[PDB]
RNA sequence: CCUGUCAAACUCCAAACUUACAGACGCCGUUUGACGCGGGGAUUCCGGUGCGCGGGGUA
RNA sequence: AGUGCAAGAGCAAAAGAUAGCUUGACAGUGUUCUUCCCAACGAGGAACGCUGACGCGAAAGCGUGGUCUAGCGAACCAAUU
RNA sequence: UUAGGCGGCCACAGCGGUGGGGUUGCCUCCCGUACCCAUCCCGAACACGGAAGAUAAGCCCACCAGCGUUCCGGGGAGUACUGGAGUGCGCGAGCCUCUGGGAAACCCGGUUCGCCGCCACC
């Protein structure tokens, strides 16, 4: 049953959402890949009318690329509970959202007879909590 | 098999109407045909409903006015039972009344006029103005109504 | 779903398995489809017709039933594919079918893929279908010659047991060679 | 009318139901069929394509050839003899 | 103006609002009467029920109603009944106020259609039926001829 | 939750009915030639009423 | 939601969005419906072909301008190819 | 069909939920980036190569009706409406009779948790 149930880190996003840049040199170095641009919708008045339009970056890191950056993200963060997603996700800090699954999620981004997944293999808030905290740290 | 009468005259009476009265071989009021109970059939006294008087006539009811006013397809002849025997697949009015009931044959099968110019009704019927479960003369009628007129127009 | 104005989705779309508007240009030809379809460990290749109350299959080929004649490899690779659209191509023949139009169904139509392999295979084997020849492989990774090289970075057998340890491009030849001749089935 | 487009007074007979809205299965678009066969003619709200005056929806004509991949019609409006321009999806055989 | 203009139901249904504009707003005071804050429990009911199909004028409604509750107070201003109005002026009315030249009237008021034998006023009271007498008035200011009749009360 | 009402330019529904085509019966046509085709000559393009359905209008 | 603009209608692995490329908003000539139900009537419009030349695509295929119904003009004369 | 591929009809198939199933025909998740190919950044996806592991997802199998849907019984209802007829009624609005058709809402009880085609396959 577990082994194929038990969490792990599906990419971990950081992103600086500035409002018009020089910023992506520092996530390109503090993640360890190039950082994407980041348009915006609908005209504002933050001067910000402009529709296609560089407002900041982000950058999806994956596998050991999440970790080795986790490994400091983490450390610098305090913060839990309440501060969780419904499905198990958290976001801290410059920004740093860590997304969390279980083993089959595949089956929900794949393009032939892709799925959603059910709710019962979805991963909890709770379940999150405990992977986590299960490495390097303490929850609340 | 039943026994139509067109008790109403054809001005102002829809065109439509008009027309089936024609189909079944009526042309003036008074006439009366011999129509057979099929669905295509119904259909068309149901439709002309309303100006016309029909039901299913007695075997000697249909023999009186098959004997008072059948005719052959052409000419005056007088359709007796002679008449019937050496011209028609039957021996008599009987036989050929018979057969008509039982829709086995039609007066037009037998070289007669598919309509009984009929007379008035001698002392008049109930009325063009009202159906028969309303004391008029209008629409189907008993096998004792039918006849009751069928027999004062013999 | 929600409610009588609701609008669900049609079985096979919900399914995520066909893609309507693709089959309907697909259907245009009025020619039979080579159906190329994939999975992790093998290699389908259908010619349908179109039918009354569905598709009609007039002739296929699996990766599995590959190797009844001779197959001693993995069946999830170019080499593979290649063939087994040569199998399906040549008993398609045999039923009297002449041209298809290529239905590589919800797949991505990538340089070199398998589906263009099968498709290979299918057009060496008589069948007559509009394709482009510079979207194919280069006749080598066809043969499996990529992997043989892949193999060669060695330290580890590539196959876990299964056959050789250096591979055979050349089984590969010698399958082909069979097919082209003779044999049951075909 | 108070204009006089085609499209006057169409809201009822091109417009879906609700849930046969969305893409119209390919099976009725690609049908075959021989000349002389009957035919309706109903236009498939979903299918933009190959459509014919609305007047004529309702019709039930003879198939006589084609043009390209439309079929040529010829139904009877009023008294009058008319060859439509229609493709299948947009057709079904009678009977 | 007369009903006369207004109380038969031979014009189309005329109430989208968002074709009409500049409709009279209605004279109808309130719809709920008596203790609204309790609920239909009490032992008698007796309901006014109009005999024809007819237009009655939101003119003709809060007469009749003011006329039929404002007697209700023989039973005083906080008395133990509730009295209820169930139909609204929903079809919008015109008058062409040029002889017969462009006609189409302009917006003068509303009026509530209702269907004979259908209940315009329903009343609730324990056994004292003064609305009864409240009725005999109600339907002294409205077009059709009218019928007061008693639900729940087998108490005569 | 409970409770009070509506729609010519609303519709989860939905007739009667009208309508395309075909079969069947009826009726009609093959000396009274129907259906249809071609040609000659018009008149006519102030209409009205009843009934059903209407739209406008206090009427 | 969006799809340039009335209103009504169409559209979700798209008819919408983003990106890239492209100029088919191409020349020639027709069939058919519409304009004008039935039922004659021009310009205009549309649907659907063919010939030629092209664009894109792996390809089936799609492109006879804009998802559909408005956005139009005779003879004579002039200029233009 | 001890798990597959392509479909037809396109909710009777949707939504939600319970139970069962894999040394293998298998499908998957899964493992992994030298290659074909790939991300405006990430082998996530796409593409390619492959079996150490798993049946937890998916999927296939058996089942539940709470919601949405389909059809049926009984009631609503031969009610509403309506084609044809009337020297029937009514000041009138309108109604009634005869004849031929005939609903919707809602309630209660069943049904429905897809059906079918081709191909392949211990
Ligand atoms: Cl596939
Ligand atoms: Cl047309
Ligand atoms: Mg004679
Ligand atoms: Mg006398
Ligand atoms: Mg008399
Ligand atoms: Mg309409
Ligand atoms: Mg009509
Ligand atoms: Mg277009
Ligand atoms: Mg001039
Ligand atoms: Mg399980
Ligand atoms: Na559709
Ligand atoms: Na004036
Ligand atoms: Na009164
Ligand atoms: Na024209
Ligand atoms: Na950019
Ligand atoms: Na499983």
């Amino acid at each position: 049953f577990h082994e194929m149930r038990e969490p792990r880190i599906e990419k971990v996003v950081v992103h600086m959402g500035i409002g018009h840049a020089n910023a992506e040199d520092i996530l390109g170095e503090i993640t360890g890949q190039m950082p994407v641009r980041t348009k915006a919708k609908r005209t504002v008045g933050e001067f910000d009318i402009r529709e296609g339009d560089p407002i900041g970056a982000k950058v999806t890191l994956r596998d050991e690329m999440a970790e080795e950056f986790l490994q400091t993200a983490l450390p610098l963060a305090e913060l839990a509970t309440s501060q969780f997603d419904d499905t198990g996700n958290f976001s801290f800090g410059l920004d740093v959202t860590v997304n969390l699954v279980r083993p089959g999620y595949r089956v929900a981004k794949r393009d032939k007879a892709s799925r959603s997944i059910p709710t019962k293999h979805r991963l909890n808030p709770a379940d999150a909590v405990a992977f986590i905290e299960s490495t390097y740290d303490v929850e609340v | 098999m039943h026994a139509l009468v067109q008790l109403r005259g054809e001005v102002n009476m829809h065109t439509d109407i008009q027309d089936t009265l024609e189909m079944l071989n009526i042309h003036h009021v008074n006439h009366c045909t011999l129509v057979p109970e099929t669905d295509a059939y119904r259909g068309m006294v149901a439709k002309v409903n309303d100006f016309v008087a029909f039901g299913e006539p007695s075997q000697e009811t249909l023999e009186t006015v098959l004997a008072t006013r059948a005719e052959p397809l052409e000419g005056d002849a007088d359709v007796d039972d002679e008449w019937v025997a050496e011209h028609t697949d039957y021996d008599d009015i009987s036989g050929l009344a018979f057969a008509l009931l039982s829709e086995e044959t039609t007066l037009r099968e037998q070289g007669l006029s598919p309509t009984l110019r009929l007379h008035p009704p001698r002392g008049g019927h109930d009325g063009v103005k009202h159906p028969v479960k309303e004391g008029g003369q209008l629409g189907k009628h008993d096998t004792e109504g039918i006849d009751d007129l069928l027999e004062a127009m013999r | 779903a929600t409610g009588p104005r609701y609008k669900v989705p049609m079985r096979r779309r919900r399914e995520a398995r066909t893609d309507y508007h693709q089959r309907l240009r697909l259907l245009k030809s009025g020619k039979p489809r080579l159906v190329a379809r994939k999975s992790n460990k093998h290699v389908r290749a259908q010619l349908v017709t179109l039918g009354p109350n569905g598709d009609d299959t007039l002739a296929s080929a699996h990766s599995s039933d590959l190797a009844e004649y001779g197959w001693e490899a993995p069946t999830g690779n170019m080499p593979s594919a290649y063939l087994t659209g040569l199998l399906a191509g040549l008993r398609a023949q045999e039923a009297g079918v002449e041209e298809a139009v290529l239905d590589i169904g919800l797949n991505s139509p990538t340089p070199g893929s398998k589906v263009f392999a099968i498709q290979e295979g299918a057009i060496d084997a008589g069948l007559d279908i509009p394709h482009n020849d510079d979207v194919l492989a280069d006749w080598q990774r066809t043969r499996g010659a990529h992997i043989a090289e892949y193999d060669e970075q060695l330290e580890e057998p590539l196959y876990s047991g299964d056959f050789d340890a250096a591979d055979l491009p050349e089984h590969f030849d010698e399958l082909r060679e069979t097919l082209l001749d003779g044999d049951i089935e075909l | 009318p108070s204009s006089n487009g085609p499209l006057e007074g169409t809201r009822g007979k091109l417009k879906n139901k609700p849930r046969d809205r969305g893409t119209s299965p390919p099976q009725r678009a690609v049908e075959e069929f021989d000349d002389g066969e009957k035919v309706h003619l109903k236009i498939d709200p979903s299918v933009p394509n190959g459509r014919f005056h609305p007047r004529f929806d309702g019709q039930t004509g003879t198939v006589e050839g084609k043009q390209g991949d439309a079929y040529k019609v010829d139904i009877v409006d009023g008294g009058k003899e008319k060859t439509i321009i229609v493709t299948a999806a947009h057709l079904r055989r009678q009977e | 103006k007369p009903g006369a203009m207004y109380r038969n139901s031979s014009k189309p249904a005329y109430t989208r609002r968002e074709y009409i504009s500049g409709i009279p707003g209605k004279k109808i005071a309130q719809f709920d009467m008596g203790n609204n804050g309790a609920g239909p429990t009490y032992p008698a009911q007796v309901e006014l029920v109009v005999e024809k199909p007819v237009q009655i004028r939101h003119n003709a409604l809060e007469a009749a109603r003011v006329a039929a509750n404002r007697y209700v107070q023989n039973s005083g201003a906080a008395a133990n009944y509730k009295f209820r109005i169930r139909k609204f002026p929903f079809h919008v009315i015109r008058e062409n106020k040029d002889g017969m030249r462009a006609p189409f009237g302009k917006p003068v008021g509303t009026a509530a259609r209702v269907h004979g034998a259908n209940h315009i006023f329903i009343a609730w009271v324990n056994p004292d039926p003064n609305v009864e007498e409240a009725w005999r008035r109600a339907k002294m200011k409205v077009t059709p001829t009218i019928n007061i009749d008693s639900s729940p009360a087998g108490n005569a």
